[PDB]
């Protein structure tokens, strides 16, 4: 077409990414809590039935050895901007022998983004992403909206009731968490909006350190799940 | 001949371009934003819309970027655009640079950046940039310089200026209390401090609620430095009292 | 009812209306089974393929097919027959699809 | 402002003209259903040749995407063919470039990005097939994918598309709440009684067509009517 | 690769959209331009030009050439794009050529270049009119107007903007081979032409002039307040 | 660290702890802040009998 | 409107517990109900 | 949902402009196929719209290639676009391989074409629909259909146009699998007659051809002589059922 269908409405508003965004506010709940010595990317993989093998869908991916990335909104769109930030990374590599740092890598996911908001016959992406990583010795959390922004953040949540999930995060948050207890908050976070009991598998968490990202197995889940319950 | 075209680059019965005007009303309602020249150096304040108390700070800036050496811009709209107009600046700068082996002047790499913004306000269906940027540079042909350009691919050079929420209002009091010739940088941060106090009257200028970005030169270098928490604190204290004493002043006056 | 989707969920709900029944389109046996009943009486003097009836009333409800069997009986008198055979049926049948063409969406649900 | 092109996003969300291609799958008329057993994979599909002009040896929505790779295909059939041919060329290009079998997965998530192209772009729309892929994985076993027009692609247990997809799945459902360690015929068995009860149908061998992979013989065979009439006979007898 | 039909005529054979571009020049600030026996004057509308705006970036009058300047109404990024391409191609004719450009050669590009927006696909039109002014190589004062729809003319006087049909007329009466005798009083003609529409002058005005072949020179507010003065002194006198 | 139901629990334990020691000028003042504590989230069955 | 809220839930509160006057208890209920 | 593009769904999944170009189709004369069991037989009702042009002069009968032949039914312009398609299909496909294409092939091949077409909104779904047929030794007698929304089906016996259902029934009246090429084209000029509407056209002509093992597997018109006698004898069973 080469016209672009995300413009201006009468408002100065841009409708398009508003309905964009009511579509991830609509998709599955998703955390992402920094703690003092890395990073918990939580969400809900709740399926429709237990015919749905829940192992070969993940709703958490890796991008690079030591960034990870989990959504919240459609999971066509995941997939197609989990691939172009592994290509990005990869890009990055080959130019600077290095692993991308996280903030790059969200600088040029947010670019893919913006450029799908403002090129001709496409749709914005309707996920909002919530990259996670460890580049030099600090960790660092970021949201991209479907607008093309990212904002760092300490910790967040996004999904249906995500308003409900940041003011959670806000009463028990504090800068001195550590790895395990974040991931503790983290499955909180997620079991304030869960409807149901939340089994090991219909829940899935990603965690980010020096080691680099990695996300949890179902095993180590359900350890998690029972300290908590 | 298209049903979902949207004709986003074509006049309206009056001249008056559709898009690029609610690009503009856009910027309005995006955060405020204001710059001020001055003969020792140029500054430039910012309201941060990222107040949240669950938000990192990982960068040094995020309403205010560096194009090249003596130059940086603030960017007021939407942010992803303002990105990648900001990734174009810089591109054109050192392009620039590339070519010439000297600094882009700020009218130069302004004019290139609003000949790309004019480019898509007239080719093409994409609607333009809602984004309105304020830089402030220094080069060796008229020194400090303030310039304003909107999404229109319109530039103006200003002394004193703002955009965003409520910059109507920022520019009816910087001209109220702008000298010309005059009002060195402290004065300048006086009177943006002043200024973004009563453009954010909802919000008592809290420290952590507004950036500030002052450019001079030092030994022939440029130096782009954001004022730290501890200086803005500072400035916003003394503001206080100066405005507590004219207070005091006009009702023992009265 | 044959607009259910149209009905208050006060009326819908399960302390009034108890049991919502779907009096579904017949499917290949209920098919065979109304057309049996709608052809019973007529004169028939041939070798019926109702299963080739069947197989082309594919979509159709018992009035369709009651309607087959009437347009089959149709074409008898067209020809001045007093009897049907399986070549009326089957121009029947076709008929009636063709009627079917002019139809919009049936499958409408409560809830 | 216009739910008529995808790249719109009603004001909520909700894209209607991929929900309308979901419509278009159901609108298709046919149903299948797909198990996968403990060393075998089955897909059934309703077979309806309303004219005895037909060849009924044309009439099939089982394709072989390759040697080890089968997929039985529901919605219409044009869209359906022309998926199948895409599947089939990414399955060569990726033997071609990569030197061994594309996985099952990794097929339905080119043809999962290929739909989300398609929704995500205005000129096209969202092609209303619903393709379910079986495959012996090499550590996975028989792996069974489905993909849907919205790019979505799930790996199942057992699954089904088509008019009565709710009712296949509930049956399923039940079915693999007890006891889902199924040989070879106990799967092959399941799927057929599957849909002979959920479209109340006694099944000749004629109007079905069943394709397996079993770990044995990974190889997609479409069973002739002499099997299927056996398999349907011994379902009879029990 | 937009390829979209953006001019096109109406039912009653208008270029509504050209015409649209026109309306956006009739709204924008007026500016004069007149031609004496040795001096071409240009003087234009600052329009609220606040204390704290550079006036030096705000360049409704800017110099093609040498010999060549053009003062404008309308869109000012369509001015500026003008502008630039103008000067390039004025520099590509110095090259082929080993003369200076003619005004009505760049003017005659100018309108091309509108002509070919008004009837490309995906391309709006250039919502200004421009004024160019200047000397040929022959010596002689020229005057161009060129509207949004590429035609061009040759005039002795124009007013293009807001202001643009109170001044034509007031230029159309009292402008004679008396009145343009002397640059001086050619440059009293021009900045009587802007009083009639803006309501202060001195502040709200900005003239350029050109001599025979010298250069292009912005004559400094001090000396249009000097100006305004003693013309307000013949005021006076007449009545 | 607001979670309100280690809370609840711990403020009727401090309620019991006062009426076994400090008589029930305290305890008393205890029990009114856990069942205020108590009122603004569900009070699980057991919290809630131990409560009542 | 909150707080007459508050003010009628603690008069609530002091209904509940059969009793007279409505006290420091009763309002304290009274804030964590409405809110 | 519109019918204004292919590329929009109807709100009930249903691609409103496939369907009209169906309407399209079905509003040709009439063609039928008959795959015997030694050959294919093709047969068109070409309508003579008027006296002045000759026999022949809008034949819907095209050879795709040396043994395949195509009946075409809807607009003349889009059949003969699709029937060179297919003709470049069958060059291209002898080019590269060095085979005559199997019609099974050529069909799958023009029929994505169509669903190309009947895809994007940029274009619009072909109005015609055709009929494919050949004869191999190692092959035996294939016919195919393919229709505006791209669905290619195998027949033993097929009909496109406006009769297309009294052309089904006529042939379903027929052993086909059993019969023979050169009587199947007396049947297929029988079916023609019958499905004619007389009172509704008038004007007529019968337009037939056949690819089979008589004619080693190649696609050419049937003679004039073998023509006239299937001609004659509709005519004759015309007589004998108004009689």
């Amino acid at each position: 077409y080469s016209f672009s269908l995300t413009t201006f409405s009468p408002s100065g508003k841009l409708v398009q990414i508003e309905y964009a965004l009511a579509a991830v506010a609509g998709g599955a709940p998703s955390v992402g809590i920094k703690a003092a010595n890395g990073v918990v990317l939580a969400t809900e993989k709740k399926q429709k039935s237990i015919l749905y093998d829940e192992r070969s869908v993940h709703k958490v991916e890796p991008i690079t050895k030591h960034i990870g990335l989990v959504y919240s909104g459609m999971g066509p769109d995941y997939r197609v901007l989990v691939h172009r930030a592994r290509k990005l990374a990869q890009q990055y590599y080959l130019v600077y022998q290095e692993p991308i740092p996280t903030a790059q890598l969200v600088q040029r996911v947010a670019s893919v983004m913006q450029e799908y908001t403002q090129s001709g016959g496409v749709r914005p992406f309707g996920v909002s992403l919530l990259i996670c990583g460890w580049n030099e010795g600090r960790p660092y959390l970021f949201q991209s909206d479907p607008s093309g922004a990212y904002f760092a953040w300490k910790a967040t949540a996004m999904g249906k009731n995500y308003v409900n999930g940041k003011t959670f995060l806000e009463k028990r948050y504090n800068e001195d968490l550590e790895l395990e207890d974040a991931i503790h908050t983290a499955i909180l976070t997620l079991k304030e909006s869960f409807e149901g009991q939340m089994t090991e598998d219909n829940i899935e968490v990603g965690i980010c350190n020096e080691a680099g990202f990695r996300r949890l197995t179902p095993t180590e889940v359900k350890d998690y799940l029972a300290a908590i319950a | 001949s298209r049903r979902y075209d949207s004709r986003t680059t074509i006049f309206s019965p009056e001249g008056r371009l559709y898009q690029v005007e609610y690009a503009m009303e856009a910027i309005g309602h995006a955060g405020t934003c204001l710059g001020i020249l001055a003969n020792d150096g140029v500054l430039l304040a910012a309201e941060r819309r990222n107040i949240h108390k669950l938000l990192d700070e990982v960068f040094f800036s995020e309403k205010i970027y560096k194009l090249n050496e003596d130059m940086a811009c603030s960017v007021a709209g939407i942010t992803s655009d303002a990105n990648v107009l900001t990734n174009e600046l810089r591109l054109i700068a050192q392009r620039y640079l590339l070519q010439y082996q000297e600094p882009i002047p700020c009218e130069q790499l302004v004019t290139a950046l609003c000949d790309i913004k004019q480019a898509y306000t007239q080719f093409g269906g994409k609607r333009p940039f809602g984004v309105s940027l304020l830089y402030i540079g220094w080069d060796k042909h008229y020194g400090f310089q303030l310039y304003q350009s909107d999404p229109s691919g319109n530039y103006g050079g200003w002394k004193a200026t703002c955009i965003g929420n409520n910059s109507a209002a920022a520019v009816s009091m910087l001209k109220q209390d702008y000298k010309e010739g005059e009002m060195t940088l402290k004065s300048a941060l006086a009177l943006a401090i002043k200024v973004l106090n009563k453009t954010m009257d909802v919000s008592k200028l809290s420290a952590e609620k507004v950036e500030i970005a002052t450019l001079t030169r030092e030994n022939g270098k440029t130096v782009i430095r954001v004022l730290k928490q501890k200086e803005v604190e500072q400035l916003i204290k003394k503001h206080e009292e100066e405005e507590a004493k004219a207070e005091r002043e006009k009702k023992e006056k009265e | 009812t044959n607009r259910p989707d149209t009905l208050d969920p006060a009326l819908l709900r399960p302390g009034r209306l108890d049991r919502k029944i779907h009096i579904d389109l017949p499917n290949e046996q209920a098919r065979l089974d109304i057309l049996k009943i709608h052809a019973g009486p007529i004169t028939k003097h041939g070798e019926i393929d109702y299963e080739a009836i069947v197989k082309l009333s594919d979509g159709f409800n018992g009035a369709d097919l009651r309607n087959v069997c009437t347009e089959a009986g149709m074409f008898a008198i067209r020809a001045d027959h007093d009897f049907v055979v399986q070549e009326d049926f089957m121009k029947a049948v076709r008929k009636v699809a063709d009627s079917k063409k002019l139809e919009s969406k049936l499958d409408y649900k409560p809830v | 402002g216009f739910d008529r092109h995808i790249t719109i996003f009603s004001p909520e969300g909700r894209l209607y003209q991929v929900e309308y291609a979901f419509k278009a799958i159901n609108q298709g008329g046919l149903t299948s259903v797909a198990v996968r057993g403990k060393d075998c994979a089955v897909i059934v599909t309703q077979k309806k040749v309303p004219d005895k002009l037909l060849d009924s040896s044309t009439v099939t929505h089982l394709f072989k995407i390759t040697e080890n790779i089968g997929c039985v295909m529901t919605g219409m059939t044009a869209d359906s063919r022309s998926q199948v041919q895409r599947a089939r060329y990414e399955a060569a290009n990726w033997k071609y470039k990569y030197g061994y079998e594309i996985p099952v997965d990794m097929l339905c998530k080119r043809i999962a990005d290929i739909s989300q192209v398609y929704t995500q772009n205005a000129e096209m729309r969202p092609l209303g097939c619903c393709m379910i892929l079986i495959g012996i994985d090499e550590e996975q076993g028989p792996q069974v994918y489905k993909c849907d027009p919205a790019g979505y692609y799930c790996g199942f247990k057992a699954t089904a598309a088509g008019v009565k997809q709710t009712e296949s799945t509930s049956f399923l459902e039940k079915k693999v709440k007890k006891k889902f360690d199924w040989t070879f015929e106990q799967t092959v068995e399941t799927a057929i009684t599957c849909l002979s009860t959920v479209l109340s149908i006694d099944f000749k061998p004629s109007e079905i067509e069943v394709g397996v992979v079993t770990v044995e013989n990974p190889k997609f065979r479409i069973l002739t009517e002499a099997e299927i009439d056996a398999h349907l006979v011994a379902l009879a007898e029990r | 690769s937009y390829d979209r039909a953006i001019t096109v005529f109406s039912p009653d054979g208008h270029l509504f959209q050209v015409e649209y571009a026109q309306e956006a020049v009739k709204k924008g600030s007026t500016a004069v331009g007149v031609r004496g026996r040795d001096i071409v004057v240009l003087g234009v509308e600052k329009k609220s030009v606040a204390k704290l705006q550079d006036e030096r970036t705000v360049r409704k009058i800017c110099a093609l050439d040498d010999n060549v300047c053009m003062a404008f109404a309308g869109l000012t990024a369509d001015a500026r794009i003008v502008i630039n391409r103008a000067r390039v191609e004025c520099q590509s004719h110095r090259l082929t050529v080993e003369d200076p450009v003619t005004v009505e050669y760049i003017t005659r590009y100018i309108a091309s270049l509108k002509q070919r927006y008004t009837q490309s696909n995906g391309r709006r039109p250039f919502g200004i009119s421009a004024l160019i002014v200047g000397f040929d190589f022959d010596g002689t004062p020229r005057l161009y107007q060129t509207d949004p729809s590429g035609t061009y003319h040759a005039w002795k006087a124009n007013a293009i903007g807001r202001g643009a049909k109170s001044v034509r007329e007031f230029l159309e009466k009292n402008y004679t081979d008396e009145a343009i005798e002397t640059d001086d009083l050619t440059i009293k003609l021009v900045i009587k032409a802007l009083l009639e529409v803006v309501q202060s002058g001195g502040k709200n005005i900005e003239l350029a002039v050109m001599r025979r072949d010298q250069s292009l020179k912005i004559l400094n507010p001090e000396e249009i307040e000097k100006y305004v003065a003693e013309i307000e002194k013949e005021k006076e006198e007449n009545e | 660290m607001d979670d309100k139901a280690l809370l609840v629990e711990v403020q009727l334990l401090e309620s019991k702890t006062y009426h076994a020691l400090s008589n029930l000028p305290k305890a008393r003042a205890a029990l009114t802040s856990a069942r205020t504590t108590a009122n603004a989230i569900y009070c699980p069955p057991k919290l809630q009998a131990t409560l009542d | 409107a909150e707080v007459k809220g508050v003010c009628t839930e603690a008069g609530m509160y002091a209904l509940r517990e059969r009793r007279v006057h409505v006290t420091q208890e009763d309002f304290e209920m009274a804030v964590a109900k409405v809110m | 949902g519109y019918d204004l593009s292919a590329s929009t769904f109807s709100p009930d999944g249903r691609v409103f402009q496939v369907e009209y170009a169906m309407k399209a189709v079905e509003n040709s004369s009439t063609a039928i196929g008959i795959r015997c069991k030694d050959g294919v037989v093709f047969g068109v009702e070409k309508l003579v719209l008027s006296k002045l042009y000759e026999e022949g002069s809008n034949k819907r009968l095209f050879n795709v290639d040396r043994h395949v032949g195509m009946a075409v039914a809807g607009l003349l312009a889009d059949a003969r676009s699709l029937a060179d398609i297919a003709r470049e299909e069958a060059s291209n496909f002898r080019s590269n391989f060095g085979y005559n294409i199997p019609l099974k092939h050529l069909a799958d091949r023009v029929a994505m074409y169509v669903h190309a077409y009947t895809l994007y909104s940029a274009v619009r779904p072909f109005g015609c629909s055709f009929m494919l047929g050949s004869y191999s030794v190692n092959d035996g007698a294939q016919l195919y259909m393919i229709d505006p929304s791209g669905v290619s089906y195998g027949y033993w016996g097929c009909a496109i146009g406006k009769a297309r259902q009294a052309a089904k029934t006529e042939i379903e009246k027929l052993q086909m699998k059993e019969m023979t090429c050169r009587d199947i084209v007396k049947e297929v000029a029988k079916i023609i007659y019958i499905v004619h509407d007389e009172v509704k056209d008038k004007a007529f002509e019968l337009e037939l051809s056949w690819v089979g093992e008589l004619t080693n597997g190649r696609h050419e018109i049937v003679p004039k002589d073998i023509r006239e006698e299937a001609e004659k004898y509709a005519k004759e069973s015309l007589k004998e059922e108004d009689e």
